[PDB]
């Protein structure tokens, strides 16, 4: 019937880093800080054009005591950025808005050009901890060298297996996949959608463009 | 096991410990030992002469205690 | 629900096997994760916030985690948002809460609200543990060797203690791994561990071997041999990994790369030597959900956290004795204090109001409190007592009966009969007669208790946000929209102006935002136009006047002369954290400012008040030859002087804003004798016209808020960075790599006004990579004189540096001052 | 095996000394320690927990 | 007992008929009206506007809205002794049962501070041009004795540390202070601003008042009771003192006990067949009974009345005579019929249909409704008085609702009996105006309450 | 005026009639004291007609 599809984890990575040139560069979400379907649908709503997003239609359809001039205090211009992000702020007569804005902890991905030797010593970064302080944070545990007998046929339960494995870097990849590889068993789907052009789809800026890709 | 969770689950909770030769000691147990050793604090002795004997600490060994009255309300088991 | 609701009752009786407990950590360092993934735990029955991914609100969770003992557990968890800006719940948490828990995240560091997460702490005296989150991140993400690993993890440690230290001059704690403060965990892996925790569960893996010697000596500077046996100080030359990575981390390590490195070759047999039990249906998982499962059978059930709430949790017993005399005005003495820290349910009993938790139907909401003594029952009817209440005030303070109790699971509403005091509970029918925090008190009773301190915010609220109803008719239910989100928020302040103008004032962009939607879409159903966003500023004095203007009242029987000058370079910000208080006695105090200062003796006793606020930046100084002649009537006027001239220092001479780091000094007081109510009531109004005069003759002051912004980036995006930060009229201060991990920290400053959209113009230019946050710090002189005629500000275009003070001073008396 | 048809049933307990201890018995160990609910000395002792090294006789009162 | 600010009070600047806000604040809580410039400020304390308007304004002396005391400041000290009864009694009019009978007055003519000179509960109301129909409600209401006596002596409702059997909640608490002052006679100005009743109607959820496109006298009025039933009810002080005799719609729900009775009538509709098929009978409660109005041509232009119908207006007299029960029940709907009013209540209130807003804006039904009647002998009395023709019940008209047809909205002026003078009463947006009872039916006649007397034949021998 | 037609929502100028003809800052600015004193000019001019003969 050949629905429900069980990968080896050596096959999957092949076939991704094959599909590796149609694979989009970044494995956070944090990119799309502004693709947001929500500030899609506030765009049209408070009928503001993002400067590489889409237009619409406008969705349906006088000197003001606020709006003077000599009142207004001007740091920084308010940039259509801000009220489309704060809508209820920036943009006055919301109905309907949801609430993009997305916080979490920063996404980094590590990923080796070079195998070398399963797992890395130091991170390409190469930050130094260098600890600084006083004598290195002296510890009063168990009576070291002394009553500390230590108990025999006792050891580290994971020292038998190695930190790596032939696969171990091949099993982290697998795990910031775009959706239909990161499943050793994803369900089976039909032709129907059209393309993997989303990628493509999500570019933000080229440059170097006639406007015929910008429509 | 019900002696064990029990055990060590009445630490800071007051219970009655009924020795072998008739001794009630009633308090909170400070900590239960897995060799079934535990120490009450401020525990009430009350001899087989009647004598009522109030202790600041006392350790009851494991064989020595005949029984246990663990507290009414708690889930080790249903 | 019913048998777990009487094993709750019976934990919430003890009072001593709960602790209330409260986490802050830097946003998104997985507090709320971790609060998920344990209650999962605890109740297996699984039936704004989520869409924007950041927690805006705080959520109080009671749970019961058996601990390694088997001992039921009483924990009240309140979980505080990490970002700065919704930093006020996670204050209002604290206060409630006993002790709080801090989570770090492994790869990032230390972080801005770490820092001040921990400071607020130490200040509050509440006693600090720390749990490292995404522990997994060094290992899976950044790949450091476990030896680089344990390197890490040792600096954040260290850094932790360093700055605790710092703030408070006693050290009596420290937290390290071998005192069971610190608790290594990834919260999204299940794996909660500490060495004690870890020591238990080699115990039980293996033959009997005492845990606690084995952990205390398991962490830190200490090599394992093997032929040696028993733990012992380091002496091998050839070098073994110290015994925490050869027994904790060697094998965590090996245990994660098994998983996601094969899987299928040799996973299973890494297993049997675990012991651990797999359905070949759990083994045909993706590797992030089998890897989770894998490691929650092997750590059982996220034991280390529990073991350090119960270990060095004060709870509800020792909780007041720290508590009170920072929350109870009395302090203690002779029977409210004394009554608060035994803490049984017994005669004034009391409640604490810190929060109020919105209903979705209604305006009225759940308030939720700390119940510090006694005890509260269904249907009682208790008094009501108002931040504004004091001693003798009855006429603010309301009574009313209460309809329900709630005691709360995440966000879900278990109704009970009965509270004992030190646990946390939310009760109906309080909502409209409490404004932000409050206190509950006997209903009709004699017991009188002074109410505790209100909230003390960490930040200062600057950005003040105009409001208007587009359609004027709707206008009461816009204010009454805003009366809710007074009542939702903690610092949220509003005012209504001279002018009219409907003004809310907020900590930031996020917060403000926030609360605009919140209030548009479950408050008031009204639409409702907004202002562009402008900061409040703050009056100065750059230089002495010349020559003081004295003014006599309506009826003239009296005479000022004052002056005025900048106050020096470390007093205001000292007499604000009332290290030079008013409290102090004249002896004490003048010789303290005189110390620290090089303070006259002379000038040390004139003072009378710090002006606008009981602690506030304004000195009132009185130093003439006269007034030591006839001081008895001195006393009197200088303390309805003192009084006109806190009016004058909050309102302002210019845009009616407050006045601060300044001086006034009295050099002569013209009082006619037996003056009586000539003097009581012209001499207030009079002083106000003196504070402005001097002010008018004692040079011009400029002054904008500033921001402290912390900007995470990689390497390459600095210099853009920098440039907007250029753009901006910003500036930095450091910049320095992270260590430990990828990534360059930027500390800079930034002016409030030119703050706006800073954020998102930095991550736009960056493509997402650098983040800030930004908090209000710092105070300083603008650039622009206060009143200079000669300049011509246009209408629309930004003015120049040289005299933005001219142009911020205009418009904001146009605003309102006119 | 045994031990899992006698679980949430009031047994009758029979110690070294002569007392005999009845009720509901919940949980045991490899030691035959007996934890009783709700148990009655032939005094109400209720929640109770009974060592295994003075216990003679273990039988059924009563209908679980 | 000269306390000497008291010199500076002035009453003529004071009005309570105004939204409970400090007015450089908007806030509710703890408001201070200033007795000296009449405007609100929250206070008491140091940084409040109460206390800072005290001294940049100059204007010491002030009154606690929410709580029964005065103020003088700037000790900030209570006024204990409150010669301020005046002003007291102008936020909250007070009365004991005396008082309600006392002159018969029935309406002795009041005078306010200015010397005009008013007929005390025969007050109109400002901005007619925005809340005529709900002043039409709250002066018929505000007329009904059991309803009006019930809420001027209720002084229990809704104080701050009140007892426990006294409460109910902010809807009533205002609606009885509204029918307090429109009977105080003692009023600063002639005249009263139900405005903030009004928007607290709409912009306070708990009511809904939330009623558009039409938004009658009628509506407002069917509102205004089924929310006073539910706001005050059973227990709850809201259908004890309601008055579950003063009609009596007595089909279903007896609620409040005053306005299930006190303003429900029943229909026994009564179905029939021949043969021996009992069709069936249907009881309904009734607050307000909506007449018809004869087939009026609508669609049809005109110069119309005597030149296309106006007299024989009365296609209408006791027009059903019986309704559709007895003479002409020409009832289209089945087989046979006879309504039947079989509840009669202490009042009756008729609501002539002049018209079907499901079409258009609205031809009405102009057709003019000649009952001014003028009977008693003893007569030009306007004796009103409709006897049940089948029966006997004898009851006397005291209230009249008219529509006017102003080119800008609407407009709807209200037409009180006042027994003891014998004379009625127009107001017309603050005005007043007498008018001769016999020619009230020249205006196009909307909603009238007519009282039962022969029940006074019970309560005329009952006292 | 105040006396006569008092607000507290002081809607007024929601009515108020102005120019759309001229743009923003030619059209007439909205304030209290000039809403206010425009209401009750006009307030005291129609209460000098008897609505019987004519009314504005
Ligand atoms: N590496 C790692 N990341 C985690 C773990 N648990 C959570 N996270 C991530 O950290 C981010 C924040 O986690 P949350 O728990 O949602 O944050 P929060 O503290 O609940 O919400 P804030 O208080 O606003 O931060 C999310 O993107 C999670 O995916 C973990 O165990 N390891
Ligand atoms: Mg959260």
């Amino acid at each position: 019937t050949y629905q429900r599809w069980q990968f080896t984890l050596p096959m999957m990575s092949t076939l991704y880093r094959l599909a590796n040139q149609l694979l989009t560069d970044l494995v956070d979400d944090n990119y799309f800080y502004l693709f947001d379907l929500k500030a899609f649908f506030t765009s049209k709503a408070l009928n503001m054009a993002i400067p590489g997003g889409p237009k619409f239609e406008p969705l349906v359809r006088d000197w003001n005591e606020f709006n003077d001039i000599n009142k207004i205090i001007i740091r920084q211009p308010i940039r259509t950025e801000y009220k489309i992000a704060f809508p209820y702020l920036y943009n006055n007569l919301p109905h309907h808005v949801h609430l993009t804005w997305y916080h979490t902890p920063n996404v980094v991905f590590i990923k080796t050009e070079d195998p070398d030797l399963p797992a890395f010593y130091f991170d390409p970064l190469i930050n130094p901890i260098s600890h600084r302080h006083s004598v290195k944070s002296q510890e009063p545990l168990p009576d070291d060298d002394e009553e500390f007998e230590l108990p025999e046929f006792v050891e580290p339960f994971l020292k038998d297996t190695p930190l790596y494995t032939d696969n171990t870097a091949n099993g982290i990849a697998l795990l910031w996949a775009p959706r239909p590889f990161n499943l050793r068993s994803g369900r089976t789907r039909r032709a129907l959608d059209i393309p993997l052009v989303k990628n493509w789809y999500r570019e933000h800026c080229p440059a170097g463009q006639p406007v015929k890709v910008r429509v | 096991g019900v002696p064990i969770k029990v055990l060590h689950e009445a630490e800071g909770h007051i219970v009655t410990c009924e020795t072998n030769t008739g001794e009630v000691y009633r308090g909170k147990l400070i900590e239960a030992e897995d060799n079934m050793n535990c120490q009450m604090s401020n525990i009430t002795v009350t001899y087989r002469d009647g004598r009522v004997a109030q202790l600041e600490q006392v350790y009851i060994r494991g064989s020595k205690i005949r029984f246990l009255i663990l507290p009414d309300m708690l889930k080790n088991a249903p | 629900t019913v048998y777990e609701m009487d094993f709750l009752a019976d934990l919430m009786d003890n009072s001593e096997l709960i602790r209330n407990v409260t986490l802050c950590g830097h946003l998104h360092h997985g507090k709320t994760c971790f609060v998920d993934c344990l209650i999962e735990q605890t109740h297996p029955e699984i039936r704004t916030e989520q869409e924007r991914g950041v927690g805006i609100k705080s959520t109080p969770v009671t749970v019961v985690l058996p601990d390694t003992k088997g001992k039921s557990y009483l924990f009240n968890i309140m979980d505080t948002p990490g970002h700065v800006n919704f930093s006020d719940e996670v204050t209002a948490g604290l206060r409630i809460s006993d002790g709080v828990v801090l989570f770090i995240d492994a790869a990032e560091g230390v972080m801005l609200n770490t820092e001040r997460l921990i400071k607020h702490a130490v200040q509050e005296r509440l006693a600090v543990t720390v749990c490292i989150n995404k522990i997994d991140r060094l290992i899976l993400e950044l790949k450091l060797p476990p030896t680089d690993a344990y390197y890490k993890l040792r600096h954040i440690v260290d850094e932790v203690n360093g700055l605790i230290s710092m703030y408070s001059t006693d050290e009596n704690l420290i937290l390290s791994p071998l005192l069971g403060n610190v608790c290594f965990s990834s919260s999204q892996y299940s794996i909660c561990f500490t060495l004690g925790s870890f020591a238990k569960i080699y115990a039980d893996t293996f033959g009997d071997i005492n845990y606690q010697e084995f952990a205390k000596r398991l962490w830190g500077d200490i090599y394992f041999n093997p032929k040696t046996r028993k733990f012992t100080k380091k002496a091998p030359t050839s070098s073994s990994q110290r015994s925490f990575v050869e027994f904790i981390l060697e094998p965590l390590y090996k245990i994660l790369a098994q998983v996601v490195g094969d899987v299928d070759t040799s996973l299973p047999r890494t297993l049997d030597e675990l012991g651990i039990h797999l359905t070949k249906e759990e083994l045909k998982l993706n590797i992030r959900p089998l890897l989770r499962l894998v490691c929650k059978k092997f750590f059982g059930e996220f034991t280390g956290f529990v073991d350090m709430c119960v270990q060095h949790i004060p709870s509800p017993k020792v909780g007041a004795k720290p508590k009170i005399e920072h929350t109870y005005t009395g302090g203690v003495d002779s029977d409210l204090g004394e009554a608060m820290s035994d803490c049984d349910p017994d005669g004034p009993l009391m409640c604490h109001t810190t929060k109020m938790y919105s209903t979705d139907d209604g305006v009225q909401f759940h308030a939720f409190g700390r119940v510090l003594s006694g005890t509260i029952h269904a249907g009682q009817p208790v008094k009501v007592l108002g931040e504004n209440y004091t001693l003798e005030d009855e006429e603010d303070s309301q009574i009313c009966t209460v309809g329900r109790l709630w005691i709360s699971v995440a966000r879900y509403h278990i109704e009970v009969n009965r509270v004992p005091a030190g646990n946390w509970v939310l009760i109906e029918g309080v909502d409209q007669p409490i404004v932000k925090t409050a206190t509950i008190t006997e209903p009709r009773g004699n017991e009188e208790a002074q109410i505790f301190r209100p909230l003390k915010f960490n930040t200062t609220s600057v950005i003040k946000i105009a409001v208007e109803p587009v359609n004027p008719s709707e206008l009461p239910k816009m204010l009454d929209g805003l009366r809710k989100v007074n009542k939702s928020y903690p610092s949220l302040t509003t005012k209504v102006e001279e002018s009219g103008e409907h003004v809310i004032l907020g900590t930031g962009e996020l917060y403000l935002d926030c609360v605009m939607h919140d209030l548009r879409k479950m408050y008031s159903e009204i639409d409702i136009k907004v202002a562009d966003p402008v900061v409040t500023f703050c009056e100065t004095v750059v230089e002495t006047s010349s020559l003081k203007c004295f003014a006599e009242t309506p009826n003239k029987k009296n005479k000022i002369t004052m002056i005025a000058e900048p106050l020096e370079k470390g007093l205001a910000e000292d007499i604000e954290n009332e290290v030079v208080q008013i409290t102090w006695n004249r002896k004490k105090l003048g010789e303290f400012f005189q110390t620290k200062y090089d303070w006259d003796l002379l000038a040390a006793r004139s003072i009378w008040a710090f002006g606008p606020d009981a602690t506030g930046p304004n000195i009132l100084v009185d130093d003439t030859l006269p007034s030591e002649v006839d001081k008895a009537l001195l006393g009197s006027v200088k303390d309805s002087i003192v009084q006109g001239f806190q009016w004058g220092t909050r309102e302002g001479p210019l845009c009616d804003e407050l006045i601060r780091n300044v001086k006034f000094k009295i050099l002569d007081a013209v009082v006619a004798q037996e003056p009586l109510h000539r003097g009581g009531g012209q001499i207030i109004p009079t002083a106000r016209r003196v504070v402005y005069s001097a002010f008018l003759m004692a040079t011009p002051r400029l002054m904008e808020p500033y921001y402290f912004v912390e900007v995470q980036a990689p390497a390459d995006c600095v210099s853009a960075v920098y440039t907007v930060l250029a753009r901006r009229r910003g500036h930095v201060t450091q910049d320095a790599p992270i260590p430990g991990s990828p990534l360059y920290t930027i500390k800079a400053f930034i002016p409030a006004i030119d703050s706006f959209g800073f954020e998102t113009d930095l991550r736009t230019h960056t493509q997402g990579q650098a983040f800030s946050l930004s908090v209000f710090h710092h105070w300083q002189i603008v650039p622009g004189d206060p009143l200079d005629k000669s300049i011509v500000i246009r209408p629309l275009e930004p003015q120049p540096a040289p005299h933005l003070a001219r142009e911020f001073m205009i418009k904001t008396r146009r605003r309102k001052g006119l | 095996s045994k031990m899992l048809q006698h679980i949430d049933y009031r047994m009758r307990c029979i110690l070294q000394d002569g007392r005999i201890f009845i009720g509901t018995f919940k949980a045991f160990d490899k030691h035959m320690n007996l934890i009783l609910c709700d148990c009655d000395e032939f005094r109400v002792l209720g929640l109770v927990l009974l060592r295994g090294e003075n216990l003679v006789s273990m039988t059924v009162e009563g209908p679980p | 007992r000269h306390c000497p600010y008291l010199d500076t009070i002035n009453r003529s600047v004071l009005d309570f008929d105004f939204e409970k806000l400090c007015s450089i604040s908007l806030s509710h809580i703890n408001a201070y009206a200033c007795l000296v410039c009449g405007k609100y400020f929250q206070g008491r304390g140091l940084k409040s506007h109460a206390y800072i308007h005290s001294v940049q304004f100059s204007h010491h002396v002030f009154l606690n809205l929410h709580t029964l005391k005065f103020y003088c400041l700037p000790d900030n000290y209570e006024i204990i002794d409150s010669s301020l009864e005046d002003i007291t009694y102008v936020l909250k009019p007070t009365f004991t049962k005396q008082q309600i009978a006392n002159l018969d007055k029935q309406a002795k003519l009041s005078r306010a501070y200015d010397g005009t000179t008013y007929l005390p509960g025969i007050v109109g109301l400002n901005n007619i041009k925005a809340n005529d129909y709900a002043n039409a409600v709250l002066q018929a209401l505000s007329n009904v004795p059991p309803l009006r006596n019930y809420f001027l002596e209720e002084d229990n409702y809704k104080n701050i540390k009140r007892p426990p059997g006294d409460i109910m909640f902010l809807l009533v608490q205002r609606f009885g202070e509204l029918m307090r002052k429109l009977w105080n006679p003692r009023n600063f100005k002639a005249h009263v601003s139900p405005h903030e009743m009004l928007q607290a109607v709409v912009l306070c959820s708990k009511k809904t008042f939330q009623i558009t496109k039409q938004g009658d006298g009628v509506d407002f009025l069917s509102w205004f009771l089924n929310a006073l039933h539910s706001a005050l009810g059973g227990t709850k002080k809201k259908k004890k003192t309601i008055v579950t005799d003063v009609f009596q719609g007595s089909m279903r729900i007896f609620t409040k006990k005053l306005p299930h009775p006190d303003l429900p009538a029943e229909e026994k509709e009564q179905l029939l067949h021949n043969d021996e098929y009992q069709e069936t009978m249907v009881e309904s409660t009734f607050m307000y009974l909506t007449l018809d109005l004869p087939t009026a041509p609508l669609y049809k232009d005109e110069k119309e009345q005597l030149i296309i119908p106006q007299v024989p207006l009365f296609n209408i007299l006791a027009k059903f005579n019986g309704i559709t029960e007895k003479e002409y029940k020409t009832y289209k709907e089945n087989f046979l019929k006879r309504f039947q009013l079989t509840k009669l209540p202490p009042y009756l209130i008729f609501c002539i249909k002049r018209f079907t807003k499901n079409n258009f804006f609205v031809e009405k039904n102009p057709t003019i409704v000649n009952f001014p009647i003028t009977n008693v002998d003893l007569r030009e009395y306007l004796s009103e008085e409709v006897q049940a023709v089948h029966k006997n019940t004898t009851y006397d008209l005291i209230a009249n609702i008219v529509h006017d047809g102003k080119p800008s909205e609407g407009s709807y002026r209200i037409h009180v009996l006042h027994h003891g003078t014998g004379k009625w009463y127009e107001l017309q947006d603050l005005q007043v105006t007498d008018i001769l009872p016999q020619m009230i039916t020249l205006s196009e006649a909307y909603i009238q309450i007519w009282k039962r007397r022969d029940n006074d034949e019970t309560n005329q021998q009952g006292a | 005026y105040l006396t006569e037609h008092p607000d507290p929502n002081n809607e007024n100028i929601v009515g108020y009639n102005n120019k759309k003809c001229w743009p923003r800052d030619a059209r007439m600015r909205l304030m209290k004291h000039d809403v206010n004193l425009g209401r009750a000019v006009f307030w005291d001019i129609k209460n000098r007609l008897p609505r019987s003969v004519t009314t504005v």
